[PDB]
RNA sequence: GCGCGACCCCAGGUCAGGCGGGACUACCGCUGAGUUUAAGCAUAUAAAUAAGCGGAGGAGAAGAAACUUACAAGGAUUCCCCUAGUAACGGCGAGCGAACCGGGAGCAGCCCAUCGGGCGGCUGUGCCGUCCGAGAGGCGUCCUCAG
RNA sequence: GCGCGAUCACGCGCAUCCCCGAAAGGGAAUCGGGUUAAGAUUCCCGAGCCGGGUGUGGCGGUUGACGGCGACGUGAAG
């Protein structure tokens, strides 16, 4: 076997992890408004990966 | 193996499902009435061919001299100039369908007492005229000089 | 006038003189051949020429065939759920006419054309038979023609759908004017029902 | 030439078989649009971590990180025009980054080593 | 030269052969502000914004010339399903196109249908 | 008792040219419920709603009378106002429920029942060169006359 | 028709179609050693083989193969 294989899935789910980061230093600093707590930001133990 | 192989429309069908019913047509019936008959075309190919010199014996000068001819195709045409009463002769071709287009004639034209022949196929009428495509009917409206051999 | 008065009178006339022999005698084609079938000549050019038929491009002619009875309505073996007054399966006869139904299966196969107008073909003993005029849009000839260029308009997309064919404003009451006419003019949805 | 007299006979002459002829086809002429030069950049950049290096040392392999609509073809094409160097084997993977890191075995006839001096990589 | 460029002018008033050798030269240095990227320098940030718009102006502006030069080779002749694209772009804007209007009005009974006038005066 | 080339019906392909299939919020066209009400309920009512389905346009849709009519006149068609909770329907229970007209909004009457295609030429919504397929009637002074 | 020859370009033959549907039905070919913080039968080092696809020569043979009672062993379209 491979490690369930599909690009197309496999991607996207990369996609989400890249998408998962911290916000950038930055953008808190010119800046508009906001206690930036990102938030979109998702976890391996809790709530449920979705597509 | 070997011997015949031989005649595909006699025991192999299908291979054409439109047509063959459409012979049995022709053949078969019941029913009540209404068209048959003549032609052994001797008597129309000497209609055909005084039926082409029909369109053309065409000269007709600037001059009042004589312009000759008159020969019109199609099927309006062919009832008007009957019930215009100046059709010399009128020509049926039996190949139609629908029947209904081509009916009136054989009536009518004897209820003006023009004359009318039955050509067997649509096509050699349409070629006789020369169209350029099949005609249902057609007429001379005056001949050309030839009285003799159209009475 | 002309020649096709004749044609006209017969067709009245379905089943007598030549008219019965030769229409029933196309019926083994007509049985034979499909729900879409397109032609080349109108049976009835009278018709035809009283419907809207000129011999120029865009123009087709085209038969459709429809079944004969009324409608049958979901589910049986499952079925309603409700008071009497709304159960009805085969009771219930359509409030389209089967003319307007052919239309409809015409147009759909013939997506890129919109219908004119339509006529009858006749029936046997199960299906209803009628001939359809569709008239292409896209295409130069009807449009450089005052007759039928009227069709070509934005507005006249899917007309047969919309219910303004003749058919459409038959089956919509569409016929009369005056008294009566009450209920039908402009739209059968028309007031909103204030 | 062959007359349909023949081909009357052929008709006749075959219970079921089978139909028969083939035929060519042609353009028009109201020309066909589009003219164009689409491109990409498979190459992207030399890829640059630790593992590349030694990978450079060890086993004369150069790290790039290339395009998601690669293959190795194209890429074993690409690195021979703007490196001069023949390559011998690319290995290819989907990342993480979305991206797709490729390993490309190049030919000891001109080293790795020397290849990237001149766009060095760590 | 050998500092940066461009204008959208200086583009235009060179021609197809001079653009694609500056579309070439600008690659290759792209491609050395890739590998400036392991250096990291404020430099390479100015600049690799720069470039990348100095590219999009060449790719342009060599489209519009390609587009321009087909336009006047076809205008001679017959043409275009590319530029009848444009003329439509599209449906809606085709339906709005056959013309309708000025035919539609056009023939059968229509000399004499409204009121006259001054125009009989003025030619007097 | 027969083969062949050609006309004419059907069918498949083919590339061309042309259109259509999905979308935008509601508006805008068929099929078609029930809770509910009638203090129950089955006709009736909720409701030709909602919903489902299809399809259009910037608006649709409806249109120049086989009209109204109850007289003696009007004079295509929508819509607004009211005619009216009248007429008519209905356990004639509960409820249902208008039209003619009348005055406005705005007005308009018409129309059926040589065409296109291919190159070439242009100042390409066009026309020319060409090749190809396919309200009517007679007479009369005249008044009016395209662009 | 599709399918195949066929080189010069062209004609010939037939019956039930065409994709998805198992990463655990069926199946062309790889191991051993090494090395990485993290891969590894996947890269390397050694060695092997397969598949698919053009040339070359050894010759085994030539009016399409000898030997061994035999069994059996050591051209090419329709």
């Amino acid at each position: 076997m491979p490690s369930h294989k599909t690009f197309r899935i496999k991607q996207k789910l990369a996609k989400k992890q890249r998408q998962n980061r911290p916000i950038p230093y930055w953008i808190r600093m010119r800046t508009d408004n906001t206690i930036r707590y990102n938030a979109k930001r998702r976890h391996w133990r809790r709530t449920k990966l979705g597509f | 193996r070997q011997r015949r192989i031989l005649k595909q429309r006699l025991k192999v069908p299908p291979a054409l499902n439109q047509f063959t019913r459409t012979l049995d047509k022709n053949l078969a019936t019941n029913l009540f009435k209404m068209l048959l008959k003549y032609r052994p075309e001797d008597k129309a190919a000497k209609k055909e061919r005084l039926l082409k010199r029909a369109q053309a014996e065409a000269e007709g000068k600037t001059v009042e001299a004589k312009k000759p001819i008159v020969v019109k195709y199609g099927l309006n045409h062919v009832t008007y100039l009957i019930e215009q009463s100046k059709a010399q002769l009128v020509v049926i071709a039996h190949d139609v369908d629908p029947i209904e287009l081509v009916v009136w004639l054989p009536a009518l034209c004897r209820k003006m007492e023009v004359p009318y022949c039955i050509v067997k196929g649509k096509a050699r009428l349409g070629s006789i005229v020369h169209k350029k495509t099949a005609s249902v009917l057609c007429l001379t409206t005056v001949k050309n000089e030839d009285k003799l051999e159209f009475s | 006038m002309g020649a096709y008065k004749y044609v006209s009178e017969l067709w009245r006339r379905k089943q007598s003189d030549v008219m019965r022999f030769v229409q029933r005698v196309r019926c083994w084609e007509y049985r034979q051949q499909p729900a879409i079938v397109r032609l080349t000549r109108p049976t009835r050019p009278d018709k035809a020429r009283r419907l809207g038929y000129k011999a120029k491009q865009g123009y087709v002619v085209y038969r459709v065939r429809v079944r004969r009875g009324g409608r049958k309505r979901p589910v049986p073996k499952g079925i309603v759920y409700g008071k009497p007054k709304h159960q009805g399966i085969t009771q219930l006869k359509f409030q389209r006419n089967k003319r307007s139904v052919a239309e409809e299966r015409a147009g759909r196969k013939l997506g890129g054309l919109r219908v004119l107008n339509s006529y009858w073909v006749n029936e046997d003993s199960t299906y209803k038979y009628f001939e359809i005029i569709l008239v292409d849009v896209a295409h130069s000839a009807i449009r450089n023609d005052p007759r039928i260029n009227w069709l070509c308009k934005p507005v006249h997309k899917h007309r047969e759908l919309r219910g303004l064919t003749s058919a459409g404003k038959k089956y919509r009451g569409l016929r009369g004017k005056g008294h009566t006419h009450h209920k039908a003019r402009p739209s059968r949805r028309a007031t909103w029902k204030r | 030439r062959k007359s349909k007299k023949i081909r009357t006979s052929v008709t006749f002459h075959r219970p079921k078989t089978l139909k028969k002829a083939r035929d060519p086809k042609y353009p028009r002429v109201s020309a066909p649009g589009r003219n164009k030069l689409d491109q990409y950049q498979i190459l992207k950049y030399p890829l640059t971590t630790e593992s590349a290096m030694k990978k450079i040392e060890d086993n004369n392999t150069l790290v790039f990180i290339v395009d998601l609509k690669a293959d190795k073809k194209k890429i074993k094409a690409a690195v021979k025009k703007m490196y001069d160097i023949q390559a011998k084997k690319v290995n290819t993977l989907i990342r993480p980054d979305g991206k797709k890191k490729a390993y490309v075995k190049l030919t000891p006839d001109y080293d790795a080593l020397d290849v990237a001096n001149k766009i060095g990589i760590i | 030269m050998s500092s940066g460029k461009v204008k959208a002018g200086e583009l235009w008033n060179k021609s197809k052969d001079d653009l694609t050798k500056q579309l070439a030269e600008l690659k290759t240095e792209l491609g050395q502000l890739r590998i400036q990227k392991v250096a990291s320098s404020g430099s390479k940030l100015n600049r690799i914004h720069d470039i990348r718009k100095s590219i999009a102006r060449v790719l342009t502006v060599i489209n519009a010339k390609q587009r321009a030069q087909l336009r006047l080779f076809y205008k001679n002749k017959k043409y275009a399903p590319l530029d009848l694209r444009a003329k439509q772009t599209r449906a809606i804007r085709r339906r709005l196109s056959p013309d309708e209007k000025s035919r539609v009005l056009e023939k059968t009974k229509k000399r004499t249908v409204h009121f006259p006038q001054r125009k009989f005066a003025i030619k007097a």
